[PDB]
């Protein structure tokens, strides 16, 4: 939970 | 091509902070 | 990335992050040499001791970053990975000798203000830049110490080239011409050095013939961090361009 989620387009 | 010349430093004229440290240290 | 300062916005936009999917952490760093290739270490991608073998589909590549944990929406760019080269000679059973990888990305990523690409060495900038006491730039988003602990973004830190006979008596590993050595001597007074995130990382100098950034190494290894008598290892890039430019026109 340390880094913002990124988007899932890349998860 | 364009390689190493950084949008925001060299492609302005403006040179980042410590840069300068490196060039003094090529004798 | 140990006793440096915050990067500016733009100030390395070569810089990128090796992340991995899922647990979604930061792996190593790395750097941008043109749109779809990105370079680094290869320990970053193999090495079996730690049961450490990543395919393409593990990772991704962020490049344009600054803030190490945010998602810098409408400024970093995320890619997949197409392909994994390692040298096959990378020396991972002993000292890490020959530690560098190539990774080819899905598509070619757009360049901006914040994403540009790094220059590789010629023989001649090799040769008059890599001296002892000239100095480079490391950057990351490595630990801050070898025990703050972790930094909120980029760090910035330039360190001088040590004499081959010094790096070689620092250490009790057995030392390679594809393996340079930086950082202050305990005498310089000054400190800093890479330290756990930063490998797979540039390490580059600015030509004072050309103003132009040049990738003279890769953060390869390092015994602690920032301790007095020991010194950083550099991957020499120019050493193994041979390679480099055998997989981009290959591949
Ligand atoms: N709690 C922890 N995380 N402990 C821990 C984590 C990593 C190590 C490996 C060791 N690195 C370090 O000690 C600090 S990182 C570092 C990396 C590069 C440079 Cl130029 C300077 C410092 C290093 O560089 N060793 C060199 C030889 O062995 C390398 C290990 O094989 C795989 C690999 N990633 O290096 C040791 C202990």
């Amino acid at each position: 939970g340390d880094f913002e989620e990124i988007p899932e387009e890349y998860l | 091509a364009d390689c190493g010349l950084r949008p925001l430093f060299e492609k302005k004229s403006l040179e980042d902070k410590t840069e300068r440290e490196l060039l003094e240290s090529y004798i | 990335i140990v006793e440096g300062s915050d990067a500016e916005i733009g100030m390395s936009p070569w810089q990128v992050m090796l992340f991995r999917k899922s647990p979604q952490e930061l792996l190593c760093g790395a750097s941008l040499i043109s749109d779809r290739w990105v370079l680094t270490a290869a320990h970053c991608l193999l090495y079996p001791p730690w049961d450490k073998n990543f395919t393409e589909n593990d990772l991704l590549v962020r490049i344009g970053k600054h803030s190490r944990t945010r998602y810098e929406r409408n400024i970093e760019k995320i890619s997949m990975l197409e392909k994994i080269y390692i040298h096959p000679r990378y020396n991972w059973r002993e000292n890490l000798d020959r530690d560098i990888a190539l990774m080819k990305l899905k598509k070619p990523v757009a360049f901006s203000d914040y994403i540009h690409p790094v220059c590789l060495p010629d023989r001649e900038t090799a040769a008059s830049l890599l001296q002892a006491g000239y100095k480079g730039r490391v950057t990351g988003w490595g630990n801050l110490k070898e025990t703050k602990g972790q930094p909120s973004v980029l760090q910035v830190v330039n360190l001088p080239i040590v004499e081959r006979p010094v790096c070689k008596d620092s250490t009790r590993i057995r030392i390679t011409d594809n393996m340079f050595c930086a950082g202050y001597k305990p005498d310089e007074g000054k400190r800093g050095d890479a330290c756990e995130g930063d490998s797979g990382g540039p390490f580059v100098m600015k030509s004072p013939f050309n103003n132009r950034w040049y990738q003279m190494g890769i953060v390869s290894w390092g015994e602690g961090c920032d301790r007095d008598g020991k010194y950083g290892f550099y991957t020499h890039v120019f050493r193994l361009k041979k390679w480099i430019q055998k997989v981009i026109d290959q591949f």
